[PDB]
């Protein structure tokens, strides 16, 4: 229980939190761990430190009581702070809860009760305080309130005050939060398809269609690798996809697939598995992809044909 | 595709069980079937999967089928039946059931989560041997899988700058050996792993 002298004043700090994955529930995350705001051996002007928010309704810089607590009785507890977090690359904004409390310091006594930021002062064993500590933290489970992984940022401003007296400065705290979401992978076809089949020269036909798709894998991760498989039930171990006349298993027609996914192009056989290096609660934004179907058929019998294709999404084993 | 799953990967340890939730972004109610495959020879070129019943297989997955209301999520419970001596890896597929001249091609998305069934005390042991070609082989002695990134081949006990570096980024699973493909006769090796081990290299 040894403390150094210190005078309060404006401060600027940066606090980094995590990496924390989104998948597991957020634990408690410390922004300040009983940070010393003031202390003094000789006098007792730091016997009633209060910490006020700039606005009580404005969440930009944290919203919490902006005035000294009215009653003589202390408020034992924590102060709730609503603070606006902005993801860096999207500029999307979400408001999270922050918990804050002070703690008073006495020369000859130890009385460590937690007080709300604007709470009134007290004396321990009829002794006045000499300084105060300040703790601020993200509660458990708060980072799971964020809609998607990414670098979320915020700035907190608290005024440092002697209660019902002079304001000493303003603490600006820069809080960066690195959310991970590593187990997050999705695919969407924003919109079954028809190959719009038409004849060509020689009794040949040609059809071509394509589906646009939404595709995402959990980000701010390290480089990850995924596995995709394309299969047709009417898989004969050829590696070829087939369309059988409905009602006529005897007749088969052949078609092919190609996929451009986020700038990368591939044609898969029927049963092949493809690794995708990503270097090449879930999130809506998606890197673009397009599966394209194609077919060339000569002398084909009329009547409809149908084809079903399973596209399996998996992490692969030959990864890290 | 009208759904998604969280999560894509999970490790079950200590006999404890975890959950994989399935999300409906369709507004029309759907039915999901769940089934598991055990992965044989994982990390290798002869890797294959085979079906296991849901109760007497390494892992127990409940439920096997679900009603997926629109915009809601169900929960699927993964728990290890019996903790295993060495790591085991499974895939749990989430397919959907949709049954109630032209061409119609219905397109369908299936998710398979990669689940590691982990052993009780985790150890990693890497043994080196040399191949007929005299290439250097790495056997996973350790129960848990290896995950090597790069291998600094070395002329002598200390690395310096004359030692060859080749990056691999390939996992090594227990009881499996991996050929680095090198037949020249270096003395040691240094290995980094995903989150500096030094070992002698056999000249046989
Ligand atoms: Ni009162
Ligand atoms: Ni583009
Ligand atoms: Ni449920």
């Amino acid at each position: 229980h040894h403390h150094h002298d210190k005078n309060p004043g404006s401060e600027n700090m940066t606090n980094t939190i995590g990496p924390h994955d989104r998948g597991g529930s957020s634990p408690i995350y410390n922004i300040l761990n009983s940070y010393l705001t003031a202390y003094n051996g000789s006098h007792h002007l730091y016997d009633r430190m209060s910490f006020l928010c700039l606005s009580s309704q404005n969440t930009l810089n944290g919203a919490c009581p902006s005035s000294d607590a009215p009653g003589t009785a202390t408020i034992d507890g924590e102060t709730n702070i609503t603070l606006q977090f902005t993801e860096k690359r999207s500029l999307i904004k979400r408001e999270l809860q922050i918990k804050g409390y002070k703690q008073f310091l006495f020369k000859n006594a130890n009385c460590p009760s937690k007080l709300a930021l604007n709470s009134s002062h007290f004396q321990c064993n009829r002794e006045q305080a000499s300084g105060a500590t300040l703790s601020l933290y993200i509660p458990a489970g708060e980072l799971n309130k964020l809609p998607f992984g990414g670098v979320w940022n915020a700035v907190l401003k608290l005024n440092v005050k002697r209660r019902y007296d002079t304001t000493y400065g303003t603490y600006t705290i820069n809080i960066t939060v690195n959310l991970t979401d590593k187990g997050n992978i999705q695919i969407w076809l924003p919109q079954r398809v028809d190959l719009n089949l038409r004849p060509t020269g020689g009794g040949t036909y040609i059809g071509r269609n394509s589906v646009d798709m939404c595709f995402y894998d959990g980000y701010s991760t390290n480089s990850s690798s995924l596995e995709i498989r394309f299969q047709d039930d009417n898989s004969k171990s050829d590696g070829k996809f087939y369309l059988k006349k409905i009602n006529d298993d005897s007749k088969e027609l052949v078609y092919t697939l190609s996929l451009l996914l986020a700038g990368k192009n591939l044609t898969p056989t029927n049963g092949q598995a493809l690794n995708i290096n990503t270097a090449s609660s879930v999130p809506v934004l998606c890197w673009p992809g397009r599966l394209q179907l194609d077919a060339k058929v000569k002398n084909p019998e009329a009547g409809q044909y149908m084809g079903n294709i399973k596209i399996t999404f998996t992490p692969s084993s030959q990864t890290l | 595709a009208n759904f998604m799953i969280y999560p894509i990967s999970k490790d079950l340890k200590n006999g404890n069980s975890e959950l994989v939730r399935v999300y409906s972004k369709s507004k029309e109610i759907q039915y999901i079937k769940i089934y598991t495959k055990k992965i044989i020879n994982p990390g290798t070129t002869e890797e294959y999967e085979v079906d296991i019943p849901n109760w007497d297989g390494g892992l127990v997955v409940t439920p096997q089928k679900v009603i997926l209301p629109a915009g809601a999520s169900k929960s699927i419970r993964l728990t290890q039946f019996k903790i295993p001596k060495k790591e085991e890896v499974y895939r749990v597929y989430f397919e959907a059931v949709k049954p109630d001249l032209t061409i119609e091609i219905s397109i369908n998305i299936i998710y398979a989560a990669l689940i590691r069934s982990l052993p009780s005390e985790q150890n990693i042991s890497l043994n080196i041997s040399r191949n007929a070609k005299k290439n250097i082989i790495i056997y996973n002695n350790g129960n848990v899988r290896a995950g090597v990134k790069d291998i600094y081949f070395c002329k002598s006990s200390n690395i310096d700058d004359n030692c060859v570096k080749k990056a691999y980024n390939k996992n090594i699973y227990p009881e499996k050996s991996f050929d680095t493909l090198v037949n020249n006769n270096f003395s040691y090796v240094f290995i980094k792993l995903n989150h500096g081990l030094i070992q002698l290299k056999v000249p046989a």
